[PDB]
């Protein structure tokens, strides 16, 4: 996050409405989540600092639709599905 | 004709509507671009203009566009707020020429400059020497005064302009109830 | 009159919007063009407890019966249980509605 | 009435006219900016308030139809206007006169408002004063929170602090006060009393159990070895805990108005901070305790500290519920809220326990595990 | 002189102020038609009629035309409506739920 995204986000807090931020990943070796929702709000501080715009995490989720499941799952052929029992928990249980 | 891109940095400082000189000539400097516009335009009417002001937060007003005619609208509601700022108004179309669609538009920018620089000499070699390493054909237009017009913008051109032959021109303007606009259409940028 | 001059950015936001009415007024021309066939129309108002309920009850000329809200545009001789109507060919909307005899 | 206003311009006092050669200057040269800014020097200057009573209505004409600059200077021109006038019954009459003048272009009508209702905290007016404080802090929570007005409007809650009515949002309003401060440019002399009535309003607001975040801010505490030492000694008591009763006694009998009648209330809140802290004191190895710490701690008896427990559930800083017979203190969550060193350090070590611990589990489970698993 | 054109600058204000109104109002209804084109894109619902409930997600659907089909819950609505004997609407897409459909 750079200095510079409080007014990179300004534009489209007032071309837009209140704009989401979101963070990701350049390189995807990151074994969590990629992606971080950073409200675009300014929030009043306890210590008496002025008030700026502040990135609160907002909590997120990756689903897909209905035929995104479908392309992606035809093209991996690589990950298995929820498949409870001994492999899917352990793996879990192992990592 | 002439392929080349237009960079205007327009005052929205307070020092525009003093009593002094021109009846908030912010609108005749606003008519000065309408008729340099239109001039190239009749010239080249494929040149792009983009629109931004010299804030401390600058906004891209309108994307370079051969289309002016909302670019005359977008010449309204000005905001008049702020003083200066000097660096990043460079910075922010010397660099921003490079998101330009005909690449073979030549850059060209210019500037009105309502008020007093508030960068030292220090920055104004720095800038000087960055533009004249990037080469751009830059033009200085100088409303207003309060202070002698050019003391160290004179050598901040004499160091901003290479290529003697056919390069950048200044523009210093004396005090006067003639307009900026054929005052500024006496060197050859206008033509 | 200085506090007037903001007008004009006003009027050039509205001569703006009847320039682009062009384009969106234009696809009416193209989404509008043939009704394509005459769907029986029963009014039935429903509730959705804006989230407001408004509804109508469609029967084809092949006597198939499909679900709908009241749309349109802004309707005053219509809201009739009638016949002779606008339709496309799936979307089974209302466009045209014309009395029969 | 500019050829006019040349004689009484050039006609003027014996060292004004240095000021009047570039005010002059300015003036003919119809810079209204830098006319404007040699009109706050003037008024920047410590002038006599005898022969500016002119100028006051010569530039508030030509500040009224100048429409040009920010009218802010004109604010604080007619507030000198009015404090060298102190004549309320035209003053309203000058700022409707300049909320009617000062058209909707920035909206510095929060000032306007923060001036009027700054006047009207005179004796004349308290209620609805504070309903149209309300109405300022009630009208702009938009990005200017460049908080200059804000400060004024903490000048605005410093005369409702006048008001005794409440200690609690003039230092809700001092947090604010105490993050809004710049530098200390504005008076040391000054910074004596800030500080000083800062600290006594920070004792005595009454919605608060912490002090450790007043201490905390730095530049307090470095204003306040210009004064001296016997309040920063009992705050830094009232914030570590007083494990003594005379210290506190003494600085309970230092401040000699009004202290008595606050005077048990405070021991009522002294009495929950040295809870707090032996709750904060031991992270675990049998983490309940009992009453005779509590009452060696406060020299209570005990027959009292239920009446204390129960007043510290009272509060709700604390959710400890002890389900003993024979009498026990079992404690659950507090804030430690101010700092600790010592915890910072225990914090690296339990903390790195924790880590070389589920590490060690991982590395464990996992060494076998991933070899017959996979 | 300079009395005469406060009152001058009031009345060209005036056919200033005057010329807006003409513009202003329509324009909520030029808007209300993309609104309205907004409005037209929920296409495609079919009717349906619930007598038996197996599942209490998921049950029998009885059509206008005549065959029969079973079809799911919608994670909006809940099961109040859902009770049997209420026909209801239906999309031609996963066989979803809207909304119900009330006889007269």
């Amino acid at each position: 996050l750079h200095k510079n995204d409080i007014a990179i986000n300004e534009l489209m807090k007032r071309y837009c409405p209140n704009s989401v931020l979101v963070i990701i990943d350049v390189k995807p070796k990151d074994l969590g989540l990629p992606t971080e929702a950073y409200i675009s709000v300014e929030e009043v501080h306890d210590d008496g600092t002025p008030t700026s715009k502040t990135f609160e995490h907002v909590t997120s989720e990756i689903g897909a639709e209905e035929a995104e499941e479908v392309g992606v799952e035809h093209l991996l052929r690589d990950i298995k599905d929820t498949t409870v029992g001994t492999l899917s928990q352990r793996i879990t249980n192992q990592v | 004709m002439v392929l080349e891109s237009t960079m205007v940095c327009v005052d929205n400082s307070e020092y525009m509507r003093n009593g002094d000189f021109l009846p908030t000539r912010l609108q005749a400097q606003q008519d000065a671009v309408n008729i340099v516009c239109h001039s190239k335009t009749r010239s080249n009417p494929e040149n792009n203009v983009g629109l931004i002001t010299l804030a401390n937060d600058c906004e891209v007003l309108t994307t370079l566009t051969p289309d002016t005619g909302r670019i005359l609208s977008k010449l309204h509601t000005v905001q008049p707020k702020g003083k200066i700022t000097f660096c990043t108004g460079i910075r922010v179309a010397h660099l921003a020429l490079k998101h330009r669609q005909g690449k073979n538009h030549k850059m060209r920018i210019i500037a009105f400059v309502g008020s007093p620089v508030e960068d030292n000499e220090k920055d104004l070699v720095k800038l000087a020497k960055r533009l004249k390493k990037e080469k751009v054909n830059v033009d200085i237009i100088n409303f207003g005064e309060e202070e002698v017009n050019t003391e160290k913008l004179t050598a901040f051109v004499n160091t901003l302009n290479g290529k003697d032959g056919t390069g950048s021109h200044l523009v210093t303007v004396p005090p006067g109830p003639s307009l900026a606009d054929a005052l500024i259409s006496s060197p050859i940028l206008a033509g | 009159k200085i506090m007037k001059s903001e007008v004009l950015r006003v009027t050039h936001e509205l001569q703006a919007m009847k320039d682009k009415i062009k384009e969106n007024s234009e696809k009416i021309k193209v989404n509008k063009t043939l009704p394509y066939l005459v769907s029986n129309v029963i009014e039935l108002l429903d509730v959705d407890p804006q989230r407001k309920g408004k509804c109508a009850v469609i029967k084809t000329s092949t006597r198939q019966t499909y679900f709908l809200p009241v749309i349109g545009l802004v309707d005053a001789e219509k809201l009739k249980p009638g016949d002779l109507v606008g339709v496309n060919k799936d979307s089974y909307l209302i466009l045209e509605t014309l009395p029969t005899e | 009435d500019v050829p006019g206003f040349l004689q009484q311009s050039q006609n003027s006092g014996p060292g004004q006219p240095a000021v009047w050669h570039r005010l002059e200057e300015l003036y003919t040269k119809k810079l209204w900016h830098q006319l404007t800014l040699q009109v706050l020097d003037f008024v920047q200057d410590p002038c006599f308030a005898q022969g500016d009573g002119l100028i006051k209505l010569y530039e508030n004409f030509i500040s009224e139809f100048e429409h040009r600059v920010n009218p802010l200077s004109l604010v604080e021109i007619i507030l000198h206007v009015v404090r060298q006038m102190t004549d309320p019954n035209v003053a309203l009459t000058f700022l409707e006169k300049t909320r009617e003048k000062v058209k909707s272009s920035d909206e510095a009508v929060i000032l306007c408002k923060t001036a009027i209702g700054a006047l009207k905290l005179n004796i004349g007016d308290l209620q609805v004063t504070k309903e149209t404080i309300e109405d300022v802090e009630e009208m702009l929570n938009n990005l200017p929170g460049v908080t200059s007005v804000h400060s004024r409007f903490y000048d605005l809650s410093s005369k409702y602090y006048q008001t005794i009515g409440n200690h609690a949002s003039y230092y809700k309003d001092a947090l604010r006060f105490l993050g809004c401060v710049d530098i200390k440019d504005l008076p040391v002399s000054e910074q004596q009393e800030r500080a000083f009535t800062l600290g006594l309003a920070g004792l005595l607001g009454e919605g608060v159990f912490n002090f450790g975040e007043l201490l905390m801010h730095p530049v307090l505490e470095s204003l306040r070895n210009t004064d001296r030492q016997w309040l920063i000694d009992t705050l830094y008591a009232f914030n570590s805990g007083n494990v003594e009763r005379f210290q506190t006694l003494k600085t309970a009998w230092g401040q000699q108005p009004d202290l008595a009648a606050n005077e048990a209330q405070l021991l009522r809140k002294i009495q929950l901070l040295c809870l707090m802290e032996m709750t904060f004191t031991r992270p675990a190895n049998h983490r309940q305790l009992t009453f005779e710490e509590i009452a060696k701690s406060a020299k209570i008896t005990v027959n009292e500290v239920e009446l204390l427990v129960m007043k510290a559930l009272s509060v709700g800083l604390v959710k400890g519920s002890i389900d003993e017979v024979d009498k026990r203190v079992h404690m659950t969550w507090v804030q430690p809220r101010v700092l600790d060193l010592q915890q910072i350090k225990g914090m690296k070590d339990r903390l790195e326990f924790w880590c070389t611990d589920v590490k060690s589990m991982e590395m464990l489970v996992e060494h076998q595990a991933h070899d017959i698993l996979t | 002189d300079y009395r005469k054109k406060l009152l001058e600058h009031k009345e060209i204000d005036g056919r200033l102020k005057e010329l807006r109104e003409q513009l202003k109002e329509l324009t909520k209804q030029y808007e209300k038609s993309e609104n309205d084109l907004k409005a037209l894109q929920s296409v495609g619902q079919i009717v349906g009629e619930v007598l038996k409930q197996l599942t209490e997600e998921k049950f029998i659907v009885k059509a206008t035309n005549g065959p029969r089909y079973v079809v799911g819950c919608r994670r909006q609505l809940d099961k109040s409506k859902l009770k049997p004997g209420t026909r209801v609407a239906l999309d031609m897409t996963t066989l979803t739920i809207m909304r119900y459909l009330p006889r007269e």
